[PDB]
């Protein structure tokens, strides 16, 4: 069954960024590899802190 | 019996300072951005609620605003929020934070106080009464309406006590510090001159009421530096933006000045006028008499072996600063500490000034 | 305590009051007209290199993209979509919708003064004819086209000023930066000393722009000495780039279809290293100098200095004046604060003429050794 778990890695791929500093109301700041900057989310599982 | 009635009501007024659907107006506004909000950067503005951005490869776009957040915070050169699917302004991003003001601001309670300083007592009053007495005090101005005086610039022989005098002002102080050795005002690139002065006095203008501090400001005539383009008609041009920025127009607001040199006659004289600076006080090498306040308050905090006589020391050298009186109190420290005692003799004394003076 | 207790009850009372319309009445200031601006358009903008015949047919640069042929759309004009114009089109379909004002060099935006520092005529009296002359430029033609008009004659487009320093000419530019009523746009003279080549002209260029899409304006220059005086040439190629820099001022300034209805400001401490090709009218017309004030010059600026300070009247102001021979009006300012200075050490509320004395014998006989004018008056 994990071998046919195989349509996961046919789905979509995923971005490595550098975060400058957090803010307020659960969010941060993130210049990605090439580009500007992005005020974005966090997920559930990760600590702002 | 105010306390109750006043404290009763103060706390309702605080209370209702907290106190300011609207929960699904936030959602709406939530809604209407985007969650990857994304950074732009202005280049003008039109009046009609929509105007010009810049991204960050270069595109341009004629994008409205969701006009909640106060857009009259933004100016050219600033940084916005935009969205992925419509680029509109999403609302003010706060500025960002800020290479130039952590490094040019003192931020912390600096050194000592008037405590530390060799019987000076005259000059002391002046920059007291120039910057301390104005900036703390500012009543006895109004009473006659005078305009506090602009800028004081010290100056006398090395080892007299400006860095002292200014760090002592930055202890007593109310105001926001800012330092910067003049000798960076030479850059090996054209036209960096003038960009540094309008950046540390646009921090100056912006932030506080403030004291902004030059030191060895004469080394920027007397000291070419290879690591550099065309020397003296860039130097000049710089002093010329100093000149400038420190004496030209739009109201210059609530920035003292204090600059302090070695040497003043290899200056430009205007710099050197009033109205830019009002105050020339001089430093000379004091006397035999405070002379022992400053040996007795480098020696105020140490294991004294009592079988010295500071008058030993005050002869010794016709023209010694506070700089050798330093020197001396260190060094002979430095050679008790090298033989595990607490209490310094006379020959410790003798070895430190056979080492700081004569070497 | 009363007033104290009582604004705090009536305040907080209002505020507490007001809490009930708070947690009684469940932004929305535009929600319904920015959801009715998503039927709108990101609108990218653009850059027109040329028109064709017969039809629009026009050809567009983006600006780093590529370059398409396009097509107008239907609530456009097709008159206004001339060449070199920022024009804001269309994502998806690639075409034109309005014409906008062009690229400003966002770092050349923030020269002009957008504001009014309070400056008044009455604080550079005793130079009377330099404010005639002055006036008689700058004021004039703008308030009336008059006599200018009706006796046909074209008045002098541009104004210098120099002197020893201090003496009054950053003062009398604010004191006309105050009644303007002008686009009055002030330029120091390192603000054209960038890192690149040529760089310096196109900060020129936009200047005169902004000059010429404004009508009736001002353009203050301020130290021209940095925007360059010498074309010393040598075998070292030394300062260049600042003498192409200062051509470019020369030539778009005045020849070949003139300014327009702009007029220059010039201001320096040093007249003298100046090529004199700025030197030649047409460009820079009246030569106005502030020399120093004489005798009565500096009674009147006393007068100034001291209408509005705690002094006592009993004194006199010539004694003071006749003192004073070679000094400025900054010296004049630090006289009149230093007496004050001096009124504080004790504690008054009113001047004596021995804090005067000691205010002439502390600023000009001390720091004589300095004193900025023995080697300024030369014009070195
Ligand atoms: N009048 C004084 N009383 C006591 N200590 C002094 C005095 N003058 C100088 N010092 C000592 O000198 C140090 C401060 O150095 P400065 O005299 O201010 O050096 P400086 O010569 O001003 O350096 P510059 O400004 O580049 S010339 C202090 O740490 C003191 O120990
Ligand atoms: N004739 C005057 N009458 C009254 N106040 C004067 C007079 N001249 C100078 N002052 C005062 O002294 C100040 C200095 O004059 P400024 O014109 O600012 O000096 P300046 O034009 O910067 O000279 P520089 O250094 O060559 S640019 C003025 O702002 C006035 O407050």
């Amino acid at each position: 069954l994990l071998r046919e778990e195989l349509q996961l890695l046919q789905e979509q791929g995923s971005y490595v960024g550098e975060v400058v500093r957090a803010m307020d109301k659960k969010k941060v700041l993130v210049k990605v590899h090439p580009e500007g900057k992005f005020v974005v989310d966090v997920d559930k599982n990760i600590d702002i802190n | 019996l105010e306390r109750i009635k006043d404290y009763l009501l103060m706390e309702e007024e605080f209370i209702r300072n907290q106190e300011q659907k609207q929960e699904e107006e936030r959602s709406k506004v939530d809604d209407l951005r985007g969650t990857p909000m994304s950074v732009g950067t202005l280049e003008e503005i039109i009046d009609d609620n929509h105007a010009i951005v810049s991204t960050s490869v270069g595109s341009e776009h004629y994008v409205s605003i969701l006009s909640f957040v106060d857009k009259d915070l933004l100016e050219p050169g600033c940084s916005v929020l935009l969205n992925h699917k419509v680029h509109a302004v999403i609302g003010v991003l706060m500025d960002d934070t800020d290479p130039l003001v952590t490094v040019m601001k003192v931020e912390k309670a600096p050194q000592e106080t008037y405590a530390d300083i060799g019987g000076l007592d005259n000059q002391i009053q002046e920059i007291k009464e120039s910057v301390e007495l104005p900036l703390t005090h500012p009543e006895y101005y109004e009473e006659m309406g005078i305009k506090p005086p602009k800028g004081v610039i010290l100056y006398g022989p090395p080892g007299t006590g400006k860095t002292l005098l200014a760090k002592a002002v930055a202890n007593q102080t109310s105001a926001t510090f800012l330092r910067v050795v003049g000798s960076e005002l030479i850059q090996k690139y054209l036209g960096d001159g003038p960009k540094l002065v309008r950046e540390l006095f646009r921090v100056a203008e912006e932030h506080a009421p403030s004291i902004v501090f030059i030191d060895e400001i004469d080394a920027i005539g007397t000291k070419r530096y290879d690591s550099n383009s065309g020397g003296e008609r860039e130097i000049q041009r710089t002093m010329l933006e100093l000149l400038n920025q420190l004496d030209g127009f739009d109201s210059r607001g609530d920035v003292k000045v204090i600059m302090a040199t070695n040497r003043i006659e290899t200056l430009d004289p205007a710099l050197i006028r009033p109205g830019r600076i009002d105050r020339k006080i001089e430093f000379p090498l004091p006397d035999e008499k405070t002379k022992k306040r400053i040996f007795q308050i480098h020696t105020s905090r140490m294991t004294l072996a009592d079988d010295v006589t500071l008058d030993d020391l005050i002869m010794a050298k016709d023209d010694l600063s506070g700089a050798d009186i330093k020197a001396i109190c260190t060094e002979a420290g430095l050679m008790a500490l090298r033989e595990r005692r607490m209490k310094v003799t006379n020959e410790d004394f003798k070895k430190s000034k056979e080492n700081v003076l004569y070497k | 305590q009363v007033e104290d207790d009582i604004q705090q009850l009536l305040k907080k009372i209002n505020e507490l009051t007001g809490i009930k319309e708070s947690d009684t009445g469940l932004l929305a200031a535009d929600k319904q007209t920015l959801q009715s601006e998503q039927p709108l358009q990101v609108a990218r903008c653009t850059k027109i290199i040329n028109a064709d015949s017969e039809d629009p047919k026009y050809i567009i640069n983006v600006k780093q993209f590529a370059k398409f042929v396009v097509d107008l759309s239907d609530q456009v004009a097709p008159t206004d979509i001339e060449e070199g114009m920022r024009v804001g089109v269309d994502r998806n379909k690639y075409q034109i919708h309005i014409p906008l004002p062009p690229k400003i060099d966002p770092t050349v935006t923030m020269m002009q003064v957008e504001e009014k520092p309070d400056v008044t005529y009455s604080d550079v009296g005793g130079c009377k004819e330099q404010i005639e002359k002055l006036r008689e430029v700058v004021e004039t033609p703008l308030l009336h086209p008059e006599r200018f008009v009706n006796l046909g004659i074209e008045p002098p487009k541009g104004v210098l000023l120099f002197g020893p320093p201090g003496t009054g000419k950053t003062l009398c530019a604010r004191a006309v930066a105050n009644r303007t009523d002008a686009c009055f746009i002030r330029v120091i003279g390192s603000e054209l000393v960038q890192k690149y080549v040529g760089e310096g002209a196109r900060m020129v260029r936009e200047l005169f722009e902004m000059a010429r899409t404004k009508k009736a304006c001002l353009i203050f220059f301020d130290e021209i000495d940095a925007i360059g005086g010498a074309r010393f040439d040598d075998g070292a190629g030394g300062d260049n780039e600042v003498q192409r820099t200062m051509l470019e001022l020369i030539n778009q300034l005045d020849g070949f279809d003139p300014r327009g209805n702009i007029k220059v400001l010039m201001a320096t401490n040093r007249p003298d290293t100046l090529d004199p090709a700025l030197m030649r009218p047409g460009r820079l017309d009246r030569k106005i100098e502030f020399s120093l004030p004489d005798l009565e010059g500096r009674t009147h600026i006393f007068k100034i200095h001291a209408r509005s300070m705690s002094v006592e009247r009993d004194i006199r102001f010539e004694l003071l004046a006749r003192l004073c021979p070679n000094s400025t009006g900054a010296e004049i300012r630090s006289v009149c604060t230093e007496a004050g200075m001096f009124a504080i050490r004790a504690r008054r509320k009113i001047a004596t003429e021995k804090d005067f004395l000691e205010a002439v014998n502390k600023v000009i006989k001390s720091y004589a050794k300095f004193s900025a004018t023995p080697r300024y008056m030369t014009y070195n």
